[PDB]
């Protein structure tokens, strides 16, 4: 019995093109704890990505915040790519500045 | 509940890839303040909040000693659990533990906690009496029997009523600028047409601390519980949290909808409309 | 400060 991650991709502050910000990918509700998370800029892996220390919710499912500094623009596309045992292939969730 | 302190341990076996990993984090309310990771180059209990940094080396050495010993014990618990469930030494398994104390505004114990899970499922829990146990299954009953024999509950009780509350009170004072400061949500409603006939109203709450919040949409004053999309509260990375609630509404009916926001940092609940 | 029993309870 395993639990697949919920994924939210969003910014620390409301996005303003050309203004530096933080890009977040919050993964939660998963079990077991091993998880692979990449942040992508125009389909490519961003190298400078940090994450929070492994913690878990009252239902024992885990959660992690992955994050990196970014300066959003009009055309640059961002996404978070997640793999986990529960997933047959990596899941890609696109950053939508209104969500 | 005015404040809480909680420690969370996760112990994860990984046969063929070394000894089980042990990660501990400590929180006061929704603020992490310490961590330990047995996989670190030099494992130590390490600060994760500025107000803990002032603790002296005897503190840090003592916590590190504890976490190292805890890692060894949970490695042994993983072996025991295999036996209790008739499981192979080839699979990966996880033990989690949560414990801590809740205190009221006057700093007295409201209640204590000590709960364990195996592979993400409840295993055994200290009851609210801090005296008796609830075992989830016949494996946990074996542990319950051993712990009843050893008067383990009495040990937890002494910690939860004593050191837990005393150290929590200290942390609350040392960190009073932040731990004792609620940041109310910054709120607004956005409108996103979906078609000529419907649009989404999204009610936003940003920059709030602590995490607990209630966002609800009403239509003509009636809660839209079944019809509201509510995202999980999510960390912004600056200590604060974010949440939104959305409803799909008929075009031209937007003013029949009101967003209601409750948060401890607000003197009164808020009502917003697009 | 973490719970620190003389003997850490085993399953």
């Amino acid at each position: 019995i395993q639990r697949t991650p919920k994924i939210q991709v969003y910014s620390r502050h409301p996005a303003e093109n050309g203004k530096s910000n933080f890009l977040n990918c919050y993964v939660s509700g998963f079990h077991p704890s091993d998880i692979e998370v990449d942040l992508l800029k125009n389909g490519e892996r961003i190298e400078k990505v940090e994450h929070s220390d492994l913690s878990f919710s009252k239902d024992w499912s885990f959660y992690l915040l992955y994050y990196t500094e970014f300066t959003p623009t009009e055309k640059d596309e961002y996404a978070c790519r997640v793999n986990h045992v529960t997933l047959s292939q990596p899941k890609i969730v696109k950053w939508d500045r209104d969500m | 509940g005015s404040h809480s302190m909680r420690y969370f341990y996760t112990a994860m076996s990984r046969p063929g890839r070394g000894e089980p990993r042990f990660i501990a984090v400590g929180y006061v309310d929704d603020t992490q303040f310490v961590r330990f990771d047995s996989d670190a180059a030099s494992p130590r209990m390490a600060p994760r909040a500025p107000w803990i940094e002032q603790e002296g080396p005897e503190y840090w050495d003592g916590e590190t000693r504890n976490m190292k010993a805890s890692a060894q014990t949970y490695r042994e618990n993983l072996r025991i659990a295999l036996r209790y469930y008739n499981q192979s030494e080839a699979g990966s398994h996880i033990i989690q533990v949560m414990y801590g104390c809740d205190v009221g505004p006057d700093g007295r114990l409201l209640r204590g906690h000590n709960q364990y899970a195996y592979d993400g499922k409840d295993y055994i829990a200290l009851n609210e009496d801090l005296s008796s146990w609830t075992a989830a299954d016949t494996a946990a009953q074996i542990t319950q029997r051993k712990w009843e024999a050893a008067r383990v509950a009495e040990q937890l009780r002494a910690y939860l009523e004593g050191l837990c509350v005393e150290w929590l009170r200290r942390y609350l004072e040392n960190g009073k600028e932040t731990l004792q400061r609620a940041d109310p949500p910054k709120t607004h409603v956005t409108h996103h047409p979906i078609s000529d006939h419907e649009a989404t109203l999204r009610c936003w709450a940003l920059g709030f601390y602590p995490a607990e919040i209630t966002l609800t949409w009403q239509r003509d004053g009636e809660d839209q519980t079944q019809d509201t999309e509510l995202v999980e509260t999510r960390p912004a990375g600056d200590r604060t949290f974010q949440k939104w609630a959305a409803v799909v509404v008929p075009s031209g009916e937007e003013q029949r909808y009101t967003c209601h926001v409750q948060h401890e940092g607000l003197p009164k609940p808020l009502t917003l409309r697009w | 400060k973490a719970f620190s029993p003389e003997v850490i309870p085993m399953f």
